[PDB]
RNA sequence: CGCGGGGUGGAGCAGCCUGGUAGCUCGUCGGGCUCAUAACCCGAAGGUCGUCGGUUCAAAUCCGGCCCCCGCAACCA
RNA sequence: AAAUG
RNA sequence: CUGACUGGGGCCUGUAGAGCACUGAUAGGGCUAGGGGGCCCACCAGCCUACCAAACCCUGUCAAACUCCGAAGGGUCCCAG
RNA sequence: CGCCUCCUAAAAGGUAACGGAGGCGCCCAAAGGUCCCCUCAGGCGGGACGGAAAUCCGCCGGAGAGCGCAAGGGUAGAAGGGGGCCUGACUGCGAGGCCUGCAAGCCGAGCAGGGGCGAAAGCCGGGCCUAGUGAACCGGUGGUCCCGUGUGGAAGGGCCAU
RNA sequence: UCCCCCGUGCCCAUAGCGGCGUGGAACCACCCGUUCCCAUUCCGAACACGGAAGUGAAACGCGCCAGCGCCGAUGGUACUGGGCGGGCGACCGCCUGGGAGAGUAGGUCGGUGCGGGGG
């Protein structure tokens, strides 16, 4: 949806990827959790 | 804390709650 | 002209592996809704609520009364 | 503490009458207090931002229990709030918080009720328990009229292991409730 | 119609249980094996005497369940108690290989 | 007129009458009843003139029972289309009867009187009838 | 897209690049051609109207054009910002686009026609109430409005007194 | 037989998609201005929202069945 | 400016 | 040699039938809120009613999208022909 | 006109009609993991403001409550409610099956890496479950270093991701 | 082995509701405390710890009673696999194999394994 809308995650200053669904208006202004990455393993994770 | 029931028709009781200075202006006197 | 007309493609739900017959790890022995039926030995269900055996053996239905149905699977021994 | 006036009174003054009374057999057996409790509706968690914990610690200043903050359960149109958090305040007493408490309500507290000829005797029935409800809150000694914006009811529930009326109306009547009666 | 659940057993799959019992004076403990209904292990507090403590003495009696069992093939289980509640009268005893 | 109040469906199916009669094959309420013959449909717009020309036979008298009721729906497309674009209308109640079901029983009212009644409704009715009495029914 | 067959008066939809709200739909299908939809409309921004017919093919492209309440703020430049009480978003409508601008007043509660968050319509209520800080005590005299619009009015209605103004007439309509 | 829209104070219309708000004009009754009546000025009352169901925490509003309403079609033979 | 009986 | 088909076992099912335990439908009767009416001042309750009528209670029935039940059969695996 | 639910559908599956009756094109950063706790709707009392259910107390109440939304199956020995930490709404994989004309769709134990919760047993690769959807083509964004028209390098592609 | 009790599982109401009666030596519980571990959206109510003066009143175990609940034939029907007839339909009947559900007779206030404690 509109208010709902897509969005992947950012290593924090690098690539790859897990795009999830953030969901605007409620709990959004920007978003970030730990996730593990293809390389090497497991840091927080910016949007974008 | 203890305390002290100062009614005004005489009759003190002293027991517990909070702050002994109690100025109860009618006690069972009714 | 008319209101109607709709339906849903039919699912095959069910029992898919019956009492004493030989199943491999894996088989999804039943399909369905609820959980009409409930793991027992060496069967675990997944998400759909299917269960499936878990080790090579046969299927056995215990009926627990109010306690529901059970699909258990007694390994080849 | 342990002990208090009524407390004794209760062991060395009730206990024997009822046994008397009604003939009890085991020890036990014969009335005791379970809990007494207290809550209010408040229904006062509307707009203008409502705090109405003063209401809380002063149920509780009276007490000496922070109350038990409840909510609706449900949620209804008719009068606005609904759903959850809004109000709802309310605490439990038991062994000598609870008798530290029923003193004052007995001795202090009933006593100055507007007009108060005695508690209603039909608050009990088939209840091995007993309830009953108070318009202000100011009856009470540990607060005074001055402090206290706005007033506050409430309800008194006696909770008894009683399972006759007789049973508790007797035992609440030997400990000192008047009565309407 | 039932005042507490407990079945944090009921959640047991992967055999051998260490069932506790939490008696106001005592306490027992059995290695059950399901899937055949027997006992395999015992060892009770009081019914064996034992100190005063009750915890102490709880790690007493855990102590006597593990040496008892182990000298039986048993060294691996699965604890238990209904309402457990796992605290104070834990008996973290060593032996058993059943970790935790 | 006699057609339930609610329902949970307004367009029901046809189903087929066979034989038996699920229940309801004994008096029960009354001196003389009316047993039907042959399965049918029997139309609310029936049961009323039956239960008519009853009260009216004997003027201000005994009590009638009514053992059967017109809950099925029935549908009858517009007059003069073709055939489809859906099931058509409603149009009334059916009450289901198989050979057997007691449809009608009186008293309070004289022998005499009740097979004349009796025989009077039963010209109302679609299906052959015959009446009853009362007796190894208890 | 959505084609016409399936219009509704109240459907709003984009043509010839403008906004408007079918008012008028009938179906026609008279002899043996093709159906034909012939409607009405309305542009949502100027009044202006237009009767049309389309085949039963041609598809339109239906529009979201949904009409919150927002909330008078405060003037600026040749603008005025209002509000939706709802998201309490932000808007910044041009003096043109805001029926009777004047005559309203900053913290009255009127509707817009919002259009990808951007009012393209904003009326008050047929009347709002107001204070007159002019006139003079002098029957039908003119009567300043707190809102500097000016506005006839009867004699009793003096200065610092609270009136009602139909917003479509400006005309006195009672007293508060 | 279908096609779409409509039943809201006494009359004529808003409000219905975006459920919590009854908006307007005339009319009515009260009171003034007149000798009086209009007009005009002041102030007030009035709406089961067509009904019967359902959905919702709540419905004029969303959802269905009916009842009346208005307009459109019925062609090739 | 301003109708009628 | 596993086939169609058959024998013996094991499992899966919710139809015919029937049955009201749920979903609703439902004739009369009971008991009984509730309205309607009369007794009567408003002291606001008290009472009666060959009326409209919830709950529940029996007595009677109904159902594709109801089922406390439930066949005959049907499906499949296994061993045999 | 695609998708879900129930009936028709004749007790495996499947099964038609301009047959009966309803839903969807979403949604949740908690409505997800895990660990620990709690049990409902209603009904009769009993109670200050308080309807007929606001909050409280007592019994009686196995599920009629609830489970975001249709209906169905399911479920209080939780799938429901509450709280603490968390993010497995993992990446490499995927034995073995369901369903099936193809294409798709669905379940999935176990292994590795690296984590969350738990004392531990274990549990976690979204959501009680069935709808919430769109083949290729053509392009766009990151990533990657694979090709890079004599060489080096670019241009432009490719692979992964969206 | 034999009973009494405590654990646990199995069958899954013939195991239940309601009455009535019992047991405290041991067990088990309520109970007595809340300093400590741990605690309650406020309550040691509940979880938790230390204890044992008292009680078996609660709760539980064990008896008994059958009002309610649940279990429930044998007969006979319904319906029906397969075979075969009837009417114009309507639907009805015959044979051979299977055979309900209600209802009646009656039945049950549990049976039970393993390990512990006890005479
Ligand atoms: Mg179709
Ligand atoms: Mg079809
Ligand atoms: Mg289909
Ligand atoms: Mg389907
Ligand atoms: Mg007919
Ligand atoms: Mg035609
Ligand atoms: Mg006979
Ligand atoms: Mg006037
Ligand atoms: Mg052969
Ligand atoms: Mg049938
Ligand atoms: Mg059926
Ligand atoms: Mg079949
Ligand atoms: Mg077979
Ligand atoms: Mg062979
Ligand atoms: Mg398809
Ligand atoms: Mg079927
Ligand atoms: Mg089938
Ligand atoms: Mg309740
Ligand atoms: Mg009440
Ligand atoms: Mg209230
Ligand atoms: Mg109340
Ligand atoms: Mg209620
Ligand atoms: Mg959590
Ligand atoms: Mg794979
Ligand atoms: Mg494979
Ligand atoms: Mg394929
Ligand atoms: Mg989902
Ligand atoms: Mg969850
Ligand atoms: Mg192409
Ligand atoms: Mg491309
Ligand atoms: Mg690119
Ligand atoms: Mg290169
Ligand atoms: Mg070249
Ligand atoms: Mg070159
Ligand atoms: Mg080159
Ligand atoms: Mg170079
Ligand atoms: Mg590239
Ligand atoms: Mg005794
Ligand atoms: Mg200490
Ligand atoms: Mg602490
Ligand atoms: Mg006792
Ligand atoms: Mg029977
Ligand atoms: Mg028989
Ligand atoms: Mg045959
Ligand atoms: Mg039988």
């Amino acid at each position: 949806v509109r208010i709902k809308l897509l969005l992947e995650c950012t290593e924090c200053k690098r690539r790859n990827y897990a795009t999830e669904k953030n969901k605007r208006n409620t709990p959004n202004k920007l978003e970030l959790r730990k996730y593990c990455p293809w390389c090497r393993k497991h840091t927080v994770h910016r949007e974008v | 804390v203890p305390a002290r029931i100062i009614c005004g028709c005489g009759n003190v009781i002293e027991t517990y709650s909070t702050k002994p200075e109690i100025y109860v202006e009618v006690c069972s006197k009714c | 002209s008319t209101r109607n007309g709709r339906d849903s493609q039919a699912k095959r739900l069910g029992v898919k592996r019956y009492e004493g017959q030989v199943v491999r790890a894996g088989n999804i022995l039943v399909r369905q809704r609820g959980t009409r039926f409930k793991p027992g030995k060496n069967v675990g269900m997944g998400r759909d609520f299917t269960l499936f055996a878990l080790v090579d053996g046969v299927v056995e239905f215990q009926d627990r009364g109010r306690l529901g149905r059970y699909v258990h699977v007694r390994p080849l021994a | 503490p342990l002990d208090v006036a009524l407390k004794r009174k209760y062991y060395e003054e009730v206990r024997p009458e009822l046994i008397r009374r009604f003939g009890y057999q085991n020890v036990w057996e014969v009335p005791r207090l379970e809990k007494v409790v207290i809550n209010q509706g408040l229904g006062e968690a509307k707009e203008d931002a409502r705090i109405l914990e003063k209401a809380a610690q002063e149920l509780a200043l009276i007490t000496g229990q922070k109350p038990a903050v409840t909510r609706a359960k449900k949620s209804i149109s008719n009068f606005k709030l609904r759903k959850g958090m809004p109000i709802g305040l309310r605490v439990t007493l038991r062994r000598d918080r609870m008798w530290i408490f029923l003193e004052k309500l007995l001795n202090v507290a009933l006593p100055r009720i507007r007009d108060f000829r005695g508690l209603n005797p039909n608050s009990f029935d088939g209840r091995g328990n007993y309830n009953l409800g108070l318009r202000e809150q100011l009856i009470f000694p540990e607060i005074t009229y001055d402090m206290v914006d706005a007033l506050r009811g409430m309800d008194i529930a006696v909770v008894t292991t009683a399972e006759t009326d007789e049973e508790a109306r007797a035992l609440l009547e030997l400990l000192g409730f008047p009565f309407r009666k | 119609r039932r005042k507490f659940r407990v079945r944090n057993r009921i959640k047991r799959t992967g055999r051998l249980r260490l069932s506790v019992f939490r008696s106001l004076k005592h306490i027992y403990a059995q290695i059950i094996d399901d899937e055949k209904g027997v006992t395999l292990v015992s060892a009770s507090s009081l019914a064996l005497k034992l100190k005063g403590n009750k915890t102490e003495v709880a790690r007493q009696v855990g102590r006597a369940l593990a040496e008892k069992a182990l000298a039986l093939g048993i060294k691996q289980v699965a604890f238990d108690r209904g309402p457990y509640k796992y605290h104070g009268r834990v008996k973290a005893l060593a032996e058993g290989a059943r970790e935790g | 007129m006699l057609m339930p109040r609610r329902m949970k469906y307004r367009k029901q199916q046809r189903g087929r009458l066979k034989g038996a009669t699920k229940g309801g094959d004994y008096v029960a309420f009354g001196d003389y009843g009316l047993v039907a013959l042959e399965p049918a449909w029997i139309t609310a717009q029936q049961i009323e003139a039956a239960r008519v020309a009853m009260v009216r036979h004997f003027r201000r008298g005994g009590k009638i029972f009514i053992r059967i009721f017109p809950d099925k729906p029935y549908t009858k497309k517009p007059l003069e289309v073709r055939m489809g674009k859906g099931k058509g209308n409603v149009e009334g109640y059916v009450a289901v009867v198989k050979p057997g079901r007691v449809m009608f029983e009186v008293a309070g009212v004289t022998e005499e009187q009740a097979m004349e009644a009796l025989r009077i409704a039963g010209h109302k009715l679609p299906i052959k009838t015959k009446i009853v009495r009362r007796d190894a029914y208890d | 897209m959505i084609s016409v067959t399936d219009l509704r008066p109240g459907t709003k939809v984009k043509m010839d690049g403008g906004l408007w709200e079918c008012v008028e739909y009938q179906h026609q299908k008279l002899g043996r051609g093709g159906a034909k939809v012939v409607a009405k409309f309305k542009n949502l921004e100027t009044g202006a109207t237009v009767e049309r017919t389309f085949n039963s093919g041609e598809k339109l492209e239906d529009i979201y054009v949904e009409t919150r309440e927002l909330q008078y703020l405060y003037p600026e430049g040749e603008e005025m910002v209002f509000m939706d009480l709802e998201t309490y978003e932000q808007f910044a409508v041009p003096r043109s686009r805001v029926v009777g601008a004047e005559f309203f007043k900053e913290g009255m509660t009127a509707l817009g026609d919002m259009y990808e968050g951007q009012p393209i319509k904003v009326t008050p209520p047929t009347v709002v109430e107001l204070k007159v800080v002019d006139t003079p005590p002098g029957g039908s005299k003119p009567a300043t409005l707190e809102t500097g619009a000016v506005v006839q009015v009867p004699l009793f209605v003096e200065p610092g007194e609270v009136i009602k103004v139909d917003t479509r007439t400006g005309e006195y309509v009672g007293r508060a």
